[PDB]
């Protein structure tokens, strides 16, 4: 099924994924896409951080849902 | 604990040598200078260095810092409809603690002050496999800029400085 992934940067970037998709494949498939590290990818569905170990289905993410990704840029 | 950016506060605190970093920073430098002519300016080393850089890049002095985080903090709730959606606690919680001057900046306070100056915010950092310095992001609102982008530099992935044009 297909995903969209709003990046904070300001890409939506199309996914095809199956709900047995961990969110270290979808990481994956970003950096594949856009070629941003999946160590600096952030995922967010609804309000709610995404943990690498679990299943799009884990996470009831359906058909055309919408994620979202911010980088990790904390400083000092 | 529960901030939106708690993912990045440990692995921060594990990575983290005076002299291979003295060594980095010395090319880091060089090539900045070699190609691009920009010049790394420091800016202090407390919670505000994000937007001492900014400030500096902007005002001509990172003393203005207060005076960033402020109009950023401000341009965030203004935007809240948007901005939210990329954060995972409550979004008056997190622009509260956002407030305070000890708190580090992050991407979502990167992009809120591109567009909040309409200026591009240019990310540069240092690379081990390269000595190219191209920026590794360019944060950008939809606007016209009239004003040079914003040059900040990300260091040890832990502090910002100012890279100027001179």
């Amino acid at each position: 099924m297909q995903i969209f992934v709003k990046t904070l940067t300001g890409k939506t970037i199309t996914l095809e994924v199956e709900p047995s998709d961990t969110i270290e494949n979808v990481k994956a498939k970003i950096q594949d896409k856009e070629g941003i590290p999946p160590d600096q990818q952030r995922l967010i569905f609804a309000g709610k951080q995404l943990e690498d170990g679990r299943t799009l289905s884990d996470y009831n993410i359906q058909k055309e849902s919408t994620l979202h990704l911010v980088l990790r840029l904390r400083g000092g | 604990a529960g901030y939106n950016s708690e993912d990045e506060y440990e692995a921060a605190a594990a990575r983290i040598d005076p002299a291979t970093v003295e060594q980095q920073e010395h090319w880091f430098e060089k090539a900045l200078r070699d190609k691009k002519g920009f010049i790394i300016k420091q800016m202090k080393e407390d919670g505000a260095c994000l937007f001492r850089a900014v400030a500096d890049q902007v005002y001509g002095d990172q003393d203005m810092h207060e005076v960033v985080r402020k109009h950023c903090m401000d341009y965030l709730m203004k935007n809240a409809d948007y901005f939210s959606n990329y954060v995972t606690e409550d979004f008056t919680t997190y622009i509260n603690r956002k407030r305070k001057n000890n708190c580090h900046g992050n991407h979502i306070e990167m992009q809120a002050m591109a567009e909040m100056y309409n200026r591009p915010v240019e990310v540069y950092q240092y690379s081990t496999g390269t000595s190219a310095v191209e920026p590794i992001n360019t944060f950008h609102g939809i606007h016209q800029n009239e004003d040079e982008p914003i040059r900040v530099s990300y260091h040890r992935n832990i502090h910002y400085n100012s890279v100027v044009n001179p």
